């Protein structure tokens, strides 16, 4: 995986450039955000489970997706479901630390689809289930970390799609 | 070529367990000499005693053969 | 009543009777040897290791060469971990999973036969498969057997067995192809490699960080500070032009 | 079924079924009738058990129904005798079948995560399970109310 | 894979129904015939080598296929054909006990025709080792029992061809 | 404000502000952001904060809503969390302007003359505070928390 | 970095980090100021450190700069420097992150296979490299040059 | 394509195999529900229409799949979204005209997943397209009809998912 | 501790400590005095703290200190709180080593199985530890409060 | 295994007693050391190599150990020796960060030496060896690290004797 500042340093690496001042820019800029990303973190992993108690009741339960012929009926595809919800937050809570992207490619992304598409997995429910935890998220933080705590829920969204 | 035969006591540190295992935690096998050795340390990276340990197979002394 | 009735009838009962990981994980057994005590038992236990090494098809015709490492995997000399390190050192496994096959599917292959998966990241590839290239197939089964994987996994006595993992991603599906495809029906290499994925939002783009440079701009070029000011008031903002 | 449970070890081992594996199909299968009208029987008053267990279960914990209760309402509560009817349904597929695979991967395991996100509370779903017993028990035969009282016995195990 | 008890509950529990009087005929139609079952698959499982013998003497060997160029020359070949044989038969026989052909897809059918185009390895000739081993059984199992084993010999056919 | 209290004081004995006074002013405007965001964060959840306060409160005294209580019956609930709701906004006022002030003449002077009136148990209302605090309390950093703390429980003394 | 490595464990875990996961990183963020402002410093003189630990190299071991020597002659020596002047940039991407990390990725590991290869003494590119942690130290505030010191001895390190 | 009728033909032409008693009783279990099928498609074609736009109301429309960021945001693509649906259904009652669903899989869902997932249309949501216009449907053909037209959306639904 | 968690991956890699390792070691250490102080102050005041913790158990849920409750009597409560001091003792000691390798195996590891046998009720025990965080965290500084106070939350959720 | 932090704790744990003063004292004492332990650490695991080449040196080679006739006669033995000094190396720099011997015992010595007498490995030869990298490691790591070394290289070597 990359986070913000070794994605500059393998970017020079790879021209074998010490940095210079347009990289120390790019490093500034994140450690001056740094801080407001611990907060936010601690924020959402001690409330982890009612975001995920609150991102299920508005997007996926109460419907046909937990009715007989549902792919979350039953005990055991239930528990299948709010675990990947567990995942997903979790993951997007080490890509908005990290500041960068590639660790949810590299470690949620690779062939999920089609192993969705393989065990008949619901993609657009799936999506509402991501930006529903994102939404709760986003008032949990607080102005300071909103829109860096979302984007990585976003990049996560369009990965499916 | 050469073979150990060693024994090991492993206790279950995490969980308890429900059925019989008996042969899991305390056995004597043969190893092999290539092994017998970072089999000798995954025992004790697991918190397990290790009671005994015998050559079996091959010579003190060595020199050739051994490579076998 | 009506509130744990479908809503949408489910019209061709069957196609919604198989969707999920599938039946197979949960229908099949594990055979430990612990709690395989006794003559009858003992038998099946063992050729069920020869279904999980040598897959299937191959198991089928084993007759009995390997009788004198079950007489001691009977008698309690060996371990099961031990009959199985065994039987992927032996000619037979040889010939038959890594002579006609390019050495990264033999990785790929004893993957699948002593651990149940298929390779999970890129850095096992080229550590494992960077062992079978420098000391051929004994090492490679030797390091498999005795890894922590395979320890806590299976421990002493367990055969081995097909585990559907379900993390890092794609573990799972990559996995699922190679458990269903019966020996010779496909040989190609599924994992071939990790592909390196590039990255798509360039990191000063992100919301945090490019506030916080717009910020740095402004107090650099803008202002004074801590020092006299006269020394603060002959300072020129540009310095080259 | 026992055919499931049992073929299973057939084919792990890669052989035909056993006299005993033969055995135990021929006696499953001559207890089939009873089960099948222990089912009936039990699916005929499904309404009945349903209810009178969720009588007996409110006595036994109210609680859940009043203002800070999982099931405080009309429709909080439309659910919760949903579930007891869930259960019984499944109980009476099991009695069927002779065993628990089909009970169990619908409704038992990932139950606990289920339920914990819910923040149901599901030590008082077992009592409620329990009550069932009670009610479908009292509609049996001495000798078909036992061989029932294990399935119910059974999910009061697995909630657990 | 799903035997005549459990695909009665697993084709109800998709639409949340109690087992109701249409279910339970069906059940009773499997128990009825039951016993009958068993007693084939003793006669199937005591017979399985006469019964390869006797397919493979009337419908593989004293033939093209066993001489230089055909695909059951050499003792290798012959010897995984005539273990193929014993697959079928033993699968047959489970799926008969079964009353549901579910097994023969699941273990059986899936990828084979491909991986005997792959191979080279004859369908036609593998479909009248099939139905050679049928005819055998029939005999042997006498009126009770031979229409339901010939089925999944039926069904093994035609998942090939 | 901290402003209104630190000028009231000044004019009153005829004065300038204090060194002392220019001070708080001074520390108090440093936290403008700081608070701001705490009042953001309380905004941005309070459906959920009077729905757990609410669950706490009738665990506690499931009296209030019972036979003989003030809060007995849904809309006589619905009522009360409105309240609720109320409190948790003027909490939200006051820590934005660093004192009572507004808190004080919008809801605890004649408090005890409304309520009493209403017939309506003060030191329940109180619990209903406490209640809030706790799930407010869990949406914020440990810093701002306590900040956000002070006001909880100053409404918690006020109605004493 | 520090955050990788941190993150990568956690994951393997699949837990999120720690309350104290979250001391080291936060010390890492006031370090990383000082890093990389050393790492600039490391910069400005890059072209005398190469050169200066050129020649403590060469009297040090004179023979690899001799008839059979790996770097006899002056484009053998010229990129003898070149690769010190590779280590000196790796050195400075170690210190800014806080974590070694991509150092190892980009230099020592398959080191031994290529300079085998090539048959470059292996020992003697360690001490090309101490002779560039006595330069650049001296370039360096006691507190400074110590926390680049530790990165210099690891490559030293890894060559062994 | 095929229908009922050639499915028939086709599976004993390959075997050379004039009619048998058979294959003349699958024809007769179509020829007697024919009349049945034909007034169940002069319903749907006649009420086309009001059946994509109740179908649209429950299903699709109300939404955020209409509102900016939606898939069947602008005039466009919802224009694009009910031309689908018209498709659906028509084939479908061609389908169910011909008692094979065999132009189904040949003019409708062959590649359509994928496109689907090129353009970034949701599949789920088209799916329950999909089972709102089979609801209106066994409305409005009665009886008769109800459980022979709903098969064919039934096909289409699983063939997407 | 972070040492035996660490090291041992360290010996099951057959390698020496990485930098990574090596720096969390001095991070944590610098991190031991404040530790030291937090069990001290809770050390010093336990016997309060399970007093009150309690009181306030047994007002959330008293059932187990009547006829029928698995607490009922003089001997039957002084286990329970007996029970409670093992667990605050036990927090001590996660807090000074910085993980919980010794809290889990002297009391969580085994402890499903120990009440089930014994039919103490413990879910009521994670809310009668809960209890004494609150106690506990009324007697430390803010910033020790939560450090504290991960501990605390960590019994909480491993009774479940 | 046991550390100083761990030891203290499962010392009061089988007494029952909280941490008290004393107990504090000691925890200390570890703490205010441990600076110093890191130090030293990343010191010798950096020398490894020199430091098994110097007391290889100055204590086995050159010899009639190394000469036919001699345990580390042959590039085998050779080689398994100075794995053998890696181990001690780097399991007693174990010790030292811990401040706590029991590592040495549990994964070291337990039946060491009577596996050396099996094998026929010279004994005194071997601590030689053990106490040359002592007085090689006491030159490197300096003053504030000397002495708290050295000791589990007498730990290792009395466990041998
Ligand atoms: C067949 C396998 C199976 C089961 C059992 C199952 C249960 C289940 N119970 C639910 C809710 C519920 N279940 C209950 C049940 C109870 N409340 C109590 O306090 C009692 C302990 C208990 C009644 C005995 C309640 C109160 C809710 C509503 C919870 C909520 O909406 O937050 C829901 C979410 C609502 C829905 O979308 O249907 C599901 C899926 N789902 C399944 O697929
Ligand atoms: C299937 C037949 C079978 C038996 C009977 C069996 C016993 C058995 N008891 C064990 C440990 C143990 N057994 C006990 C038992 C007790 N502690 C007491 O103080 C009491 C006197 C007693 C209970 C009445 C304890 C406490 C341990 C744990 C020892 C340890 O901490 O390592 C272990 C070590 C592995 C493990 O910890 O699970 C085995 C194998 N194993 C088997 O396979
Ligand atoms: C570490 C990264 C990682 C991820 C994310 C992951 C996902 C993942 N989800 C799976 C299954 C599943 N995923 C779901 C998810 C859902 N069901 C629904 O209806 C909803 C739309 C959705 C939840 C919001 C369900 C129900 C299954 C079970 C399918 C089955 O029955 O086989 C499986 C198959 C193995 C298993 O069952 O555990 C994997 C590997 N695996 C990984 O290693
Ligand atoms: C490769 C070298 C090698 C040898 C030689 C060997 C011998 C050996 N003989 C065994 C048993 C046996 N050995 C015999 C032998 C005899 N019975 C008699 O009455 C006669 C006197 C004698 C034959 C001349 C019998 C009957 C058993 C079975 C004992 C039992 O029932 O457990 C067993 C126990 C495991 C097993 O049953 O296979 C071993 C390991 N194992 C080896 O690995
Ligand atoms: C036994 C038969 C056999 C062969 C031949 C083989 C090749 C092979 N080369 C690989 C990678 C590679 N191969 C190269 C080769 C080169 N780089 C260049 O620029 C040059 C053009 C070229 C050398 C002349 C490189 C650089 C990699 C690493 C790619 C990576 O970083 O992942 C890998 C991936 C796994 C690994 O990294 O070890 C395999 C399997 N594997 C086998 O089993
Ligand atoms: C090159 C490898 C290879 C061999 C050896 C081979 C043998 C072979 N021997 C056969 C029959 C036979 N083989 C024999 C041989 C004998 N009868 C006896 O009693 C003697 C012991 C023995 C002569 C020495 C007989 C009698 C048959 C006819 C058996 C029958 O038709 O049932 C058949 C079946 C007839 C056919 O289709 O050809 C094969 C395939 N096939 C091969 O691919
Ligand atoms: C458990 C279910 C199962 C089945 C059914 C199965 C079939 C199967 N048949 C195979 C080969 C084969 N199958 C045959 C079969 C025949 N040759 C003929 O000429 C006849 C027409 C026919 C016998 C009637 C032959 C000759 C081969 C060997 C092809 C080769 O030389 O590679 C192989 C390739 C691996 C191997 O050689 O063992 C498989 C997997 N595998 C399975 O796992
Ligand atoms: C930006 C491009 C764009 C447009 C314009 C658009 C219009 C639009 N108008 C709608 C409904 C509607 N639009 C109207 C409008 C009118 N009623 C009248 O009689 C007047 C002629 C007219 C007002 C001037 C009405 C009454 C409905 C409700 C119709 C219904 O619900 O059946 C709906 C369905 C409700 C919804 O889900 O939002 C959409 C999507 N959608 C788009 O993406
Ligand atoms: C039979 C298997 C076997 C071999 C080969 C062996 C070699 C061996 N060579 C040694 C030293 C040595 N060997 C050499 C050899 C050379 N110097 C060079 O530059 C040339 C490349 C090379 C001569 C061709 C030198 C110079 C030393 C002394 C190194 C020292 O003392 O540091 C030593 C240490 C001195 C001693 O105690 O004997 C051993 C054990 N030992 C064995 O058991
Ligand atoms: C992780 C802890 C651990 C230790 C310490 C360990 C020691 C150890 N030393 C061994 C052999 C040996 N050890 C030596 C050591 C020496 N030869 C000399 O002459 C010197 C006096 C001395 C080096 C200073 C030699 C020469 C052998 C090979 C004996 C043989 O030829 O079989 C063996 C036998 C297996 C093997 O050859 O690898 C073990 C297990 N094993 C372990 O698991």
């Amino acid at each position: 995986m990359q986070d913000a500042i070794t994605a500059v340093i393998n970017n020079y690496d790879v021209q074998g450039k010490y940095l210079d001042g347009a990289a120390l820019d790019k490093l500034k800029a994140y450690f001056t955000t740094g801080a407001v990303r611990v907060r936010a973190a601690a924020v959402i992993s001690s409330n982890a489970t009612t975001i995920i108690k609150e991102a299920a009741a508005k997007a996926l339960i109460y419907s046909d997706l937990t009715r007989p012929g549902g792919n979350m009926y039953t005990t055991r595809r239930y528990a299948a479901c709010i675990r990947d919800m567990d995942y997903f937050l979790r993951y997007a809570t080490y890509a908005m630390l990290a500041g960068d992207p590639s660790i949810l490619d590299e470690r949620v992304l690779n062939g999920l689809k089609e192993t969705y598409n393989s065990l008949g997995v619901p993609i657009a429910a799936t999506v509402g289930g991501i930006q529903a935890m994102k939404e709760v998220v986003g008032g949990l933080v607080g102005p300071d970390a909103a829109k860096e705590a979302s984007i990585y829920f976003d990049y996560l969204s369009s990965g499916l799609s | 070529s050469r073979y150990f035969k060693v024994t090991a006591c492993i206790p279950s540190l995490k969980r308890v367990r429900t059925g019989r295992e008996l042969q899991n935690t305390f056995f004597t096998k043969l190893v092999p000499y290539e092994n017998w050795f970072t089999e000798q340390q995954r025992i004790q990276k697991a918190g397990g005693k290790v009671l005994s340990v015998k050559l079996f197979t091959g010579v003190q002394g060595a020199n050739t053969g051994v490579g076998a | 009543q009506e509130l744990g009735t479908p809503i949408n009838e489910r019209s061709i009962p069957e196609m919604y009777v198989n969707q999920g990981v599938p039946a197979l994980k949960r229908q099949r057994k594990v055979f430990k040897q612990s709690q395989a005590t006794d003559r009858e038992s003992f038998d099946a236990l063992v050729t069920a290791a020869y279904v999980q090494v040598f897959d299937k098809d191959i198991a089928s015709y084993i007759r009995s060469e390997f009788s004198a490492l079950e007489s001691r995997l009977r008698n309690r000399e060996t371990s099961v971990k031990e009959f199985v390190r065994l039987l992927g050192f032996s000619a037979l496994y040889r010939k038959q999973f890594h002579d006609r096959y390019p050495n990264t599917k033999v990785v790929e292959f004893a993957f699948k036969h002593f651990l149940g998966r298929a390779v999970k990241n890129q850095a096992e590839l080229i550590k494992y498969h960077g062992l079978l290239g420098r000391k051929g197939i004994k090492a490679l089964i030797g390091a498999l057997v005795d890894g922590e994987e395979y320890g806590r996994l299976y421990g002493e006595d367990t055969v081995p067995s097909w585990q559907f993992p379900t993390l890092p991603a794609a573990n799972y599906p990559n996995s699922v192809e190679l458990y269903n495809r019966f020996t010779r029906q496909d040989d190609s290499l599924v994992v071939p490699s990790f592909k390196p994925i590039r990255s798509k939002m360039d990191i000063a783009s992100m919301p945090l960080v490019q506030a916080a440079l717009k910020e740095q701009q402004a107090t650099k070029t803008a202002l004074d500070m801590s020092r006299p000011m006269f020394l603060e008031l002959g300072r020129s903002f540009k310095g080259a032009d | 079924s026992v055919l499931t449970k049992a073929i299973v070890n057939a084919d792990a081992e890669a052989r035909y079924l056993s006299p005993g594996e033969l055995d135990r199909i021929k006696s499953f299968v001559a207890s089939g009738e009873r089960r099948l009208r222990i089912a009936q029987t039990l699916t005929e008053a499904r309404e009945r058990i349903v209810k009178q267990a969720g009588d007996q279960l409110f006595q036994i914990r109210p609680d859940v129904v009043s203002p800070g209760g999982n099931a405080y309402g009309e429709k909080m509560t439309a659910l919760c005798l949903r579930d007891l009817d869930y259960y019984l349904r499944l109980v009476t597929y099991g009695i069927v079948a002779g065993d628990v695979t089909p009970i169990e991967e619908i409704g038992i395991i990932g139950v606990k995560e289920m339920y914990n996100s819910l923040q149901t509370p599901i030590p008082a779903v077992a009592e409620g399970v329990r009550a069932m017993k009670n009610v479908a028990t009292s509609l049996l035969s001495g000798d078909d109310a036992a061989e029932a009282g294990f399935y119910f016995d059974y999910l009061v195990g697995a909630m657990q």
